[PDB]
Parts: C-alpha cells; sequence; structure tokens
C-alpha cells in the first residue's frame, strides 16, 4: 500500500497522460512495423509458395490498432479522472476497465512469446516453395512460369544464396531448357543416356550462385571436376560459390526480423504493463478517498488489499 | 506598416504553420541528403579522384540542418505569440538570432543550390574516367591496395543491371582475369599472349555480374563474338544473355536525377525560409512599438529596414 | 532479316595520292552502328586503321597513320567515308568496314568485338 495527497494524485494523472499519449506513439510505430513486415513477406511470396505464414503480421496489426484505442480511452480516463465531477461517471466502469486492460496484458505477452516461437513453422513451407521454384527455373517459356526463374535469379543475387542448400541440388535437378539445348549434339545425347528418365543433368549452377568476391571468375560448370580447371578444388575452395543454402538464409533473414519486432513489443507491454499498474493505483486510491470530491483529504492506494489464499477462496465462490 | 491586432494575430499563425513546414522541408532535404551519402559510400571508388560531386551532400547537410533551426525558431516564435510574457525574455536575442539565421540559411542554401546546379556537369568524365580506372584494375585481385575492385564493380553491376562503362563488347580487350590464376601449360593462352602486346591476356568473355537474370537462357560467358559457338545466340541483339544498358549510363542517369530532385528540394526551401524570415522579422518589428504586448492595439507599423534605406547606406 | 555491307572504292594508286572508300550498310538504323576499318596484307595480319563512334564526333586511328587518314559518317546515306591521303606503298592491302552493335566505352576496336563485316576492296599503291 502507499498514501496519496492531491499534489500526488495529481502529479500522477499527469504523468500518466503523459506516458499514454507515448503509448499512442508505440501503437503506431508498432502498426508500421507490422505494416513493413507484412509487405516485405509479401514480396517474397513468389518464390514460396503462394501463401503462407501470413499470421504474425495480421496479428501484429490487430495489436496496434488495439493499443492506440485502448491508449486514446485511457488517456479521456485520465483527463476525466483530473476533474472528480467528469469522473463520476466512470465510477461503474473501473474494474471493467482494469479486466479488459489485463487481457489486453496478457494477449500482448502471448504475441510477444509467439513472435520468437512461431519461427519454426516457416521452414518447411518455404524449403518446399524454394524446390517447386527450383523445379520450374527450366521451363521459363511456360505460360504462368516465365516469372520464376528471374524471381529466383534476383534472389539469389540479392540474398547472395545459392539453391535449397548449396549446390549438390542443382547439380540433381535440370535448369536449362530443352530448346536451348542441342539434342544433336554428341556430349549431349551421352548425358541424356545416362541419365535415367531422360532430362540434362550437368553438375553446375546459375550465374547467380557465383561469388563476387572470389579473386578466380566464378566457374560454374565442370565444378565437380578437379582437372577441369588450373589450381582450383571444390573440396577446399569454399569462395568460388556462396555455401549456405537459401532456405538457411531467409530463414536466419526472417528470424532476425522477427527478433526485432519481439524486442519492440516486449518493450510495448513493458509501457502497458506501467500503464496498468498505474490506473491500478489510480483507482485504489480513488476507492480509498471517502468522496472524490475530497481531493484534498488524504487517500490511500495499494494494488490488492486481500491475502493470496483469501482470494483463492473467493475466485473458487 | 500600420498591423491592426487581428491580422497580427492572423500573421502569426500563419507564421506558425510556415515554419511548421519549413522544419519539414528541412527535415526531407537532410533525409535526401542522407540517401545521397550513403549511395555514394560504396560509389566513390567509380567517381574520379578529382571529382568533388561527394561535397554537394556535405553542404546538403548543413543546408537542412540551418533550415529544421529556422524552422525551430519560427515554433519558437509561435510560442512566444501564444505567451506574450514569454517573449520579454527572448527580445534582446531575437533580433541578432534572426539576422545570423538569415545569414546563414541564405548562405548555405545558396552554396548548395550553386553546387547542384554545378556539379553535376562534371559527374560525365568523371564517371568516365572512375570507371575506366576500376575495369583496369578488375585484374588484381591479389595485390593490396585494389583487392575491393572486383568485389565492388561485381556488386556495381548487379545491383544496377549494367555491363561496362558503356556496353560490354570490347571488355574483350581487358582482361580480367588475375594471371596468377592462368595455367602456363596452355598452348592457347600462351599463343594469345604472344600475339598480344604488352602481354595482356584479352578473352571474348565477359564476368559472370554482366549476366541478366531476365534470360530465358543460362547465361553465356564465353566465346560470343562466335555466331555458331552456341545453339541459339547469334550477333543479332539478344534479350537474353548480358545486360544491354551500360553502367556509366546508367549511373550517370541516376546521380542526374538524384541532384535534380535534390536541387528542386533545396529551392523550394529556399524560398520557404525567405518567406518564413521575412514574415518573422515583420512580427518582430510590429511587436517592437507593442513593446511585447499581443493585447496592445496601438497599429504598430511594420517594416522590412529599422529606419530608411539611405540611413542604412550612411551608417556603412 | 541480317544486314549486308558493300564496300566500294578500291582502285590502283600512285605512291603519295589520296583515295576514297565508301562502306555502305542496308538497316535504317546506321546512326548508332559504331562503325570501324581494317587493313590486312600477305604477310600480314588484321590490323585497326580507323573508327567511328555514336557521337561522331570521335575517330581514332593507329598510331602508325594518325592524322593521315581521315574517317566521317553520313547518316542521310547511312555511309562511312574514308579519305586515304598521303599514301604509301606498303599500305597496299585489303580494307574490310566493320559494323558493331553499340560498344560505346573501348572507343578503341579490335576485330574480337565486329560483328557484321563486309567483303573488303583491294587497294594497291604503286611508285
Amino acid at each position: 500500500k502507499v498514501k496519496f495527497d492531491q499534489k500526488k494524485r495529481v502529479k500522477l494523472a499527469q504523468g500518466l497522460w503523459l506516458m499514454n499519449w507515448f503509448s499512442v506513439l508505440a501503437g503506431i510505430i508498432i502498426f508500421s512495423l507490422g505494416l513493413f513486415l507484412k509487405i516485405e513477406l509479401r514480396k517474397r511470396s513468389d518464390v514460396m509458395n503462394n501463401s503462407e505464414s501470413h499470421f504474425v503480421p495480421n496479428s501484429l496489426i490487430g495489436m496496434g490498432v488495439l493499443s492506440c484505442v485502448f491508449n486514446s480511452l485511457a488517456g479521456k480516463i485520465c483527463y476525466d479522472a483530473l476533474d472528480p465531477a467528469k469522473y463520476a461517471r466512470w465510477k461503474p466502469w473501473l474494474k471493467p476497465y482494469l479486466a479488459i486492460c489485463v487481457l489486453f496484458n496478457i494477449i500482448l505477452f502471448l504475441v510477444a512469446l509467439c513472435c520468437f516461437l512461431l519461427r519454426g513453422s516457416l521452414e518447411n513451407t518455404l524449403g518446399q516453395g524454394l524446390k517447386n521454384g527450383m523445379k520450374y527455373y527450366r521451363d521459363t517459356d511456360t505460360p504462368g512460369r516465365s516469372f520464376m526463374k528471374k524471381t529466383i535469379d534476383m534472389l539469389q543475387i540479392e540474398f547472395k544464396c545459392c539453391g535449397n542448400n548449396g549446390f549438390r541440388d542443382w547439380f540433381e535437378i535440370q535448369w536449362i531448357s530443352n530448346r536451348y539445348l542441342d539434342f544433336s549434339s554428341k556430349e549431349v545425347k551421352d548425358r541424356i543416356k545416362s541419365n535415367v528418365d531422360g532430362r540434362y543433368l550437368v553438375d553446375g549452377v546459375p550465374f547467380s550462385c557465383c561469388n563476387p568476391s572470389s579473386p578466380r571468375p566464378c566457374i560454374q560448370y565442370q565444378i565437380t571436376n578437379n582437372s577441369a580447371h588450373y589450381s582450383y578444388d571444390h573440396q577446399t575452395e569454399e569462395l568460388n560459390l556462396w555455401v549456405r543454402g537459401c532456405r538457411a538464409a531467409l530463414l536466419s533473414y526472417y528470424s532476425s526480423l522477427m527478433n526485432s519486432m519481439g524486442v519492440v513489443t516486449l518493450l510495448i507491454w513493458l509501457f502497458e504493463v506501467t500503464i496498468t499498474i498505474g490506473l491500478r493505483y489510480l483507482q485504489t486510491s480513488l476507492d480509498g478517498v471517502s468522496n472524490p470530491e475530497e481531493s484534498e483529504s488524504e487517500s490511500e492506494g495499494w494494488l490488492l488489499e486481500k491475502s493470496v489464499p483469501e482470494t483463492w477462496k473467493a475466485f473458487l465462490e | 506598416l500600420v498591423l491592426p491586432l487581428q491580422p497580427r494575430i492572423r500573421l502569426a499563425q500563419g507564421l506558425w504553420l510556415l515554419s511548421w513546414l519549413l522544419a519539414l522541408a528541412g527535415g526531407v532535404i537532410l533525409l535526401c541528403s542522407g540517401h545521397l551519402l550513403v549511395q555514394l559510400r560504396h560509389l566513390g571508388t567509380f567517381l574520379a579522384p578529382s571529382c568533388q560531386f561527394p561535397v554537394l551532400p556535405q553542404a546538403a547537410l548543413a543546408a537542412g540542418a540551418v533550415a529544421l533551426g529556422t524552422g525551430l525558431v519560427g515554433v519558437g516564435a509561435s510560442r512566444a505569440s501564444l505567451n506574450a510574457a514569454l517573449y520579454p525574455p527572448w527580445r534582446g536575442v531575437l533580433g541578432p538570432l534572426l539576422v545570423a539565421g538569415t545569414a546563414g540559411g541564405g548562405g548555405l542554401l545558396v552554396v548548395g543550390l550553386g553546387l547542384a546546379l554545378a556539379l553535376p556537369g562534371s559527374l560525365d568524365e568523371a564517371l568516365e574516367e572512375g570507371l575506366v580506372t576500376a575495369l583496369a584494375h578488375y585484374k588484381d585481385t591479389e595485390v593490396p591496395g585494389h583487392c575491393q575492385a572486383k568485389r565492388l564493380v561485381d556488386e556495381l553491376q548487379l545491383r544496377y543491371h549494367c555491363c561496362g562503362r558503356h556496353g560490354y563488347k570490347d571488355w574483350f580487350g581487358v582482361q580480367w582475369v588475375s594471371s596468377r590464376y592462368l595455367d602456363p601449360g596452355d598452348r592457347d593462352v600462351a599463343d594469345r599472349i604472344q600475339s598480344n602486346v604488352e602481354g595482356l591476356y584479352l578473352t571474348d568473355g565477359v564476368p559472370f555480374s554482366c549476366c541478366n537474370p531476365h534470360s530465358p537462357r543460362p547465361c553465356l560467358q564465353n566465346r560470343l563474338s562466335d555466331s555458331y559457338a552456341h545453339p541459339l545466340f547469334d550477333p543479332r541483339q539478344p534479350n537474353q544473355n548480358l545486360w544491354a544498358q551500360g553502367c556509366h549510363e546508367v549511373l550517370l542517369e541516376h546521380l542526374q536525377d538524384l541532384a535534380g530532385t535534390l536541387g528542386s528540394m533545396l529551392a523550394v526551401t529556399f524560398l520557404l525560409q525567405a518567406l518564413v524570415l521575412l514574415g518573422l522579422r515583420y512580427l518582430q518589428t510590429a511587436l517592437e512599438g507593442l513593446g511585447g504586448v499581443i493585447d496592445a492595439g496601438g497599429e504598430t507599423q511594420g517594416y522590412l529596414f529599422p529606419s530608411g534605406l539611405k540611413d542604412m547606406l550612411k551608417t556603412a | 532479316s541480317q544486314v549486308q555491307l558493300q564496300e566500294s572504292g578500291g582502285g590502283l594508286v600512285q605512291a603519295g595520292g589520296s583515295l576514297r572508300l565508301s562502306c555502305a550498310a542496308s538497316t535504317r538504323t546506321t546512326s548508332r552502328y559504331t562503325v570501324g576499318w581494317f587493313c590486312q596484307a600477305p604477310g600480314k595480319e588484321r590490323e585497326f586503321v580507323a573508327a567511328v563512334h555514336w557521337s561522331g564526333g570521335s575517330t581514332w586511328y593507329a598510331d602508325s597513320v594518325k592524322g593521315r587518314f581521315t574517317i566521317s559518317r553520313d547518316n542521310a546515306k547511312n555511309t562511312v567515308y574514308l579519305q586515304m591521303n598521303s599514301l604509301k606503298q606498303e599500305d597496299t592491302a585489303v580494307y574490310y568496314c566493320a559494323a558493331a552493335e553499340p560498344r560505346r566505352y573501348s572507343y578503341y576496336m579490335r576485330p574480337d568485338e565486329y560483328n557484321y563485316w563486309g567483303q573488303g576492296t583491294q587497294v594497291t599503291v604503286s611508285s
């Protein structure tokens, strides 16, 4: 518990108003950040499957909107409390207000924890989408698929990635259209005969897989053939091509983004819980004071004047 | 000019809102200057050392800071109008502060406009020299002091969808593979080295960064001069493989666009600042007669100069 | 279709004389084509002689023939003209006019770059 006077109460109300405006600012900024995450995720929708992992952004947007509206309501409550006559009409809504603020805080903590926990699900869907894009890479001319090659190449270029897990997948999967390949070529015919189910599989990667930092010009063909080049060895040299898979790269990038968002949400949660504590203390002071009009008279404010075991029985009833 | 009280209040409100717009202009110009600076962070290597273009962002940052300061001073003027008693403590300093702000803002903004209208012309030859220097330093990825050349050139190409200064073809005429990685046992390589003067290794090929993702076919990076070297390539302009436009061209266009946008922003900010300062000076001279009391209805005369123009000339 | 370049003007001349050579294309986009000339004689390989580019204000020749030769372009006729001045016997050779798609940053050119090649014309200088 704690004592209270008119000056302490008015100073507390002023601080509540100021921190409520700060919380409105926090709500709008988190809204903007959630929208930014939403658009960023939508940007890479094509490379991955059409729709996947669009729950955290919507939750963030809704949470921001709720935070702003509730902060405005609490600011109006503080403004009314500044005048006991104005607050008089608010007497029968204080307990519901405390309850709904408590629920808001719990759901805020839940979404904060989910912002960290939910990262696992996106991995499988992203990997499947990347595999589908790689499969559709070769057949550019097909309708509704030409964009796939461009999307994959741009993603690799801008994320410094190479395929699902490096270049072994690129070796496994064909990535050159049949039409642009000479079927009369002796070596091409030999390769197609050697490979089952036809198709053309040559150990190599598209130009995007190349690493700019490599001192040598990037090698994209006969990579496994050690003797095919000069002073080179695929086992030893790594700078030639990016080694981190695109699945891992995208996962790490989105994980960093979501962790930053979670930190921001946790800070907002601290602010909201502080606001709730202030509201609870103000309500306790207003209850302790004999009458609201006797603002000059001293009052007492607490958090809960009921012992934990007593509250345990009271809730049971 | 005799200023009645109601137009005085209306002009104070107008000055407040104008100062708000001036502060916003300062903020946006500062943001644009920072954007240009960060863009130049990874572009200086491609600018000729003799060029002075990077000084324009430096000047623009100061100009935007001064503009924002003037906007904040206008906000303070609005606050003083709100609280007349708050002006007197801000009476003596206000005059010299306004004079210094006018001088600094005018000088900084004029310098920024002059730089924005002069420097961009040199960008042509600046890039002309810088890209050639970078390409000539592309090969030596091992020699210290130039190791970043290859990485920076490749990043430029990939980011801005370009090949060489203008075009790609005679890239064959500049060696782009360090001799350290050439096999001495290749008869063709030895023959090319002997044939070409200076020992430079010239090959009909291009680095991977020169490719285009839009290409329906896998990128081609060797024997580009021969029509039959590949199943479908020909000298006829192919949309596939390499880019069409050249770096020098794309970079020049982009930098000129940024410079023009920044110059337009500087011009609008200068006009806004001139208007704000004119209004603030009129307000100051008007309230000087009132003695800082807004409620006073003495109809003070607002004149830009403290006295006649000839008086200023004589005082010189 | 595929462009065709035709050269004309080749003929016998005396030592120290001058001559005119005209190379003509067939497309309507010649203004953007970058053009060059090469001369080759028995016992010697193809060598650069003169170049012209998009701008038209840029002209470059081998040091061995700097100034002595002149090269110009006429967009109206889509023609490339080369004037031989102060000819010498060693200049006797077959000339080829070459046209290529815009390569606008190596103001110097080599045979590895050009795409369209005319048949050429033989010029002989006699003392």
